[PDB]
């Protein structure tokens, strides 16, 4: 699953467990009603759910999923990635980083579908090289579903990083399908144009604490057209990157959408 | 026991050294200091092509990367196959002589020489500009050969290079730095950035009278 | 302060000719070039108040902004709408007021590159 | 392999203006200041401004005789091709040209000169108001010698699509030292520098000849070049 | 039919006086305040090929005007079969005449026949009609014996290229407005007994390209005639 | 104040102590061309000598320049007015040792183009 990748070959990691499962009977029917509810096969209903949605709804939202915002092209283009269990409260899936990054959130795509906005997950991905060893390959994502499980409202993500901490509101709206494609779609039919030009970019939004780096931010959004391309749509195509500069969180999730590109290619 | 070369280089035209004021893509810069600077590489790059036209292309060569090179090159340069050493490297270098470019007043250390695009149905002019380091810039220069034990792949194991093996390596960088100042060092192509010229070639040791029998391959640039 | 944040506006109070605007900036292009250069002095050199030798180098770039305004139509208003005349009166204690006049100046031509097409 | 450079002397018959937007003026204003040496401000003729004069010619010269038209710096025939250059066939060609400064500046002190260039007060008498709107456009004095120095890399054709590294035969090398000359003899019949067809940048040459610096050539064909060359 | 550049020969030679003029040179020795556009390093006297054209640019756009009447009011508002020798902004075209500089050529034979200083101070006055008052000057011009050689030349067809004719009538244009040149004046000071030329020896030749047979004796027909 | 470096703040103010006429200049750009495309010639050469005193052979290149200072006073009345108070010949007087004062004036005399296109349109 690096062997094939057109773009970077990185092996990424997915772990992800649903929160808060000790929980899900002792205190998770007796809020509503006074907890007449509470008996045998009420209980025993969700644990024969969880035994197909972990364990084989996952075989349909990997063989033939419908997210496709980084790969694209085929609707039923198979994941390329590997579970390795599917079973209760811990799902564990490595392959490919490309794959498995829209998957990460399009099976919980399939999650807030059944509790409908009850119950919270918070998951981890990480891209790795092939080689590497297994005992930092949980360790460190090991973070990913470590740092936002410890999200205030615990309905969150956490991308390569720490510091990237996202809600899974504010990941596949904020993120993909507003700052990443806004990105890669200017230049979409110009699709091999310069990120040797995007890796300038995110210099700037670690020095973003800086005055005139306000000044470098449109400085070099102007040095991208001219007489050799199509300039009918440029004037908004750095104004909001432009108005994304200011604010103290617009940016952090563009950086994952700068990441997003230059790791495609 | 480093057959240190040192010398200086310095051109006569401009010199446009990529890198990748609103100049639209200005020269290599030191950037602690953003001075001009000649970059490692592409000394290398430019002798390892045009070294691969002259010990090459005599002998029917069609040389498709520095991979299938003969063996005269790779013994200097390295490659992934064989790989004998790496054996040639130079030293990186910047501008040198900066204060007394200034004293003797060329103050910008780049022109912007401006340029022009005639298309051939209009006739109407399209102006562009490249930088230039300055023609009176003269670098310090150094690059490092050594005693060279071999390190074989090959089963002729620890097979040290005899003294015929240097004389046939300095003939080449005779034939390499001497070669290059009848074509480019940077941009410009075909077009007059990029005649150098080389100024107080030396080699030092960092047996004896090899030693004067190699500097004679060094006055002949 | 403001000197970073004045750019934003005072490029849109340039009075373009014909609707684009008069100054383009190759106009500045003997005087960018030659405060770049000026920046990068400026900086490396250690000590506050300025050397002896980049104490006149900026006499030049003085005198050079008085000439040029003067001598073209665009930048006869560029230099008191920015105000940079004003500013390089007194310039010769140190590079705090320096390093901000070359990062105002800075600004300027990042906000001119944006505030109109301006191709290659 | 060889290095066949092609060394001479320039030199202005006319005045000669070259001069490229505005590099540095620091005294003497005027319209146009001709492009110089920037540590010493010596005139030069840098090298696109003849790559291009002699390369627009010649696509002149194998159109309208085959009566093609050739619109793109990148579709002219091969002969050009192979000696300036291409995008598509002959990525880099064999040609490489320089920049010459100014050689003769103590004989053009000797022989009484002051400034090294001169200003020509033009004119432009308009036909409404009948009245007249000044110029100062200034010239290179006519009678300086720059340098030249052309040098010629040996036919070696690898970067091509199939015909791999196939040296062609000695004829060619006699036909890529013919359009030289002749490129270098169009060029001597016409302007050089800006303000042509107005009485400018004529130039004029000598000691046209050939040698190889670097490499193995025969002296049956080193002749057959140079008789070639200094010829025209 | 393919390519040529026609080169013109010919020696153009002041009859009159002739001062076309420089403004501020650097000649500075008096009242050569009002100088002839001289050679900077020799010093002799020469003549741009800016006059030459912006002579018969201008007296021959109202001599092809001028009958057509319209007046042509600015050097783009001429007719093409001026401009396409001349050059315009209007079709960007490069000209098609390069008219070349010229300088003192014999300089030799002037000091044969004993002229001395090779520019001779033509003095001049002012009367007013109340005062009669003679307010003098010192106007400067060349010997009124000095030849100048003389050197343009022509390009062919190139764009989808001008027919044989086109060669013809536009070569046999350049004799029709050169033969009004030598009747009138050219240098500065006009109308006044000053700037009148006198041409010689106008032939053509194919000095490069291959220029055709029939097409060559009719450039050398009117050229060589006036 | 010393002169010496007010000499290129002194360019803004005796700018104006030439008197205009009309309200429109009298010394305009086009009257001065043979001591700017003159005086190239020698800012050209001063900076390349590396020694710090002048050789006899540029020596008289700043005679004739001197000359030429002294007769377009003679010869024209806006640069008459132009020279005695700026005092141009008092520098070019005892210039001869060394490129001290010389280099003063190959930078003085830039500094008095550039203030008098700024002081007028210099329109196109």
């Amino acid at each position: 699953y690096v062997k094939r990748a057109s773009g970077i070959a990185r092996l990424g990691v997915l772990r992800l467990d649903v929160d808060n499962l000790g929980q899900a009977f002792t205190h998770g029917f007796m809020k509503q009603g006074n907890g007449k509810f509470n008996t045998i096969s009420r209980t025993a209903a969700f644990s024969r759910m969880l035994s197909l949605f972990f364990r084989q709804h996952i075989n349909y939202v990997l063989k033939h999923p419908k997210l496709r915002p980084l790969t694209g092209d085929d609707p039923e283009r198979s994941r390329r990635a590997t579970i390795i269990y599917s079973g209760g409260d811990d799902v564990f899936v490595v392959g490919a980083w490309d794959d498995v990054i829209e998957f990460g959130i399009e099976l919980r795509e399939r999650f807030h579908e059944f509790t409908q906005g009850k119950l919270t997950v918070s998951a981890g991905i990480g891209m790795f090289p092939d080689k590497y060893p297994i005992s930092v390959m949980a360790r460190e994502v090991g973070d990913l579903e470590g740092a936002a499980k410890s999200l205030p409202g615990k309905n969150g993500v956490a991308l390569f990083d720490p510091e990237f901490t996202f809600r899974w509101d504010e990941l596949l709206s904020k993120v993909i399908e507003e700052k990443y494609r806004h990105i890669a779609d200017y230049f979409r039919c110009n699709e091999e144009r310069g990120m040797a030009f995007i890796y300038k970019l995110l210099e700037l939004l670690d020095q973003r604490g800086d005055r005139i780096t306000e000044a470098r931010w449109v400085y070099f959004l102007m040095r991208m057209r001219g007489p050799t391309d199509d300039t009918t749509r440029f004037q908004q195509f750095a104004n909001r990157l432009h108005q994304w500069f200011q604010d103290p969180s617009d940016a952090k999730q563009l950086k994952t959408a700068l990441h997003l590109y230059i790791y495609r290619n | 026991a480093k057959i240190e070369i040192t010398g200086t280089i310095t051109v006569v035209t401009g010199l446009h050294i990529g890198a990748g004021g609103a100049v639209d893509k200005p020269v290599v810069r030191d950037p602690l200091t953003k001075w001009p600077m000649i970059p490692g590489t592409s000394l290398k790059g430019k002798v390892r092509t045009l070294l691969s036209r002259q010990y090459g292309a005599d002998t029917e060569t069609f040389y498709r990367k520095p991979n299938d090179d003969p063996a005269q090159i790779r013994r200097l340069f390295g490659d992934t196959k064989e790989y004998k050493t790496g054996r040639l490297v130079f030293r990186d270098t910047k501008l040198t002589n900066k204060d007394d470019l200034e004293a003797r007043g060329a103050k910008t250390l780049t022109e912007v020489k401006f340029e022009n695009a005639i298309n051939r149905v209009t006739a109407k002019a399209n102006p562009r500009q490249m930088e230039r380091v300055i023609p009176g810039s003269e670098f310090a220069f150094s690059l490092v050969y050594e005693v060279s034990f071999g390190t074989p792949d090959e089963e002729q194991k620890a097979s040290l290079p005899s003294s015929d093996e240097i004389i046939e390596d300095f003939n080449a960088i005779a034939r390499g730095l001497k070669l290059l100042e009848l074509d480019y060092l940077g941009g410009s192509g075909t077009r007059g950035y990029g005649q150098v010229k080389f100024s107080d070639l030396k080699a030092r040791a960092a047996d004896r009278s090899l030693l004067e029998m190699l500097n004679h391959e060094l006055a002949a640039v | 302060d403001d000197y970073v944040k004045q750019a934003e506006q005072v490029i849109r109070g340039l009075p373009k000719k014909n609707g684009d605007f008069e100054l383009t900036t190759t106009q500045l292009r003997v005087l960018l070039s030659l405060t770049a250069q000026l920046f990068d002095e400026a900086q490396l050199s250690s000590d506050q108040n300025l050397s002896p030798a980049l104490r006149d180098k900026v006499q030049y770039l003085r005198v050079r902004f008085v000439y040029q305004a003067g001598r073209e139509k665009a930048v006869r208003v560029f230099v008191e709408r920015a105000g940079l005349l004003d500013e390089l009166a007194q310039i010769g204690d140190s590079r705090d007021r320096l390093l901000k006049f070359c990062h105002y100046m800075e600004a300027l031509v990042a906000y001119k590159k944006f505030l109109d097409p301006k191709e290659t």
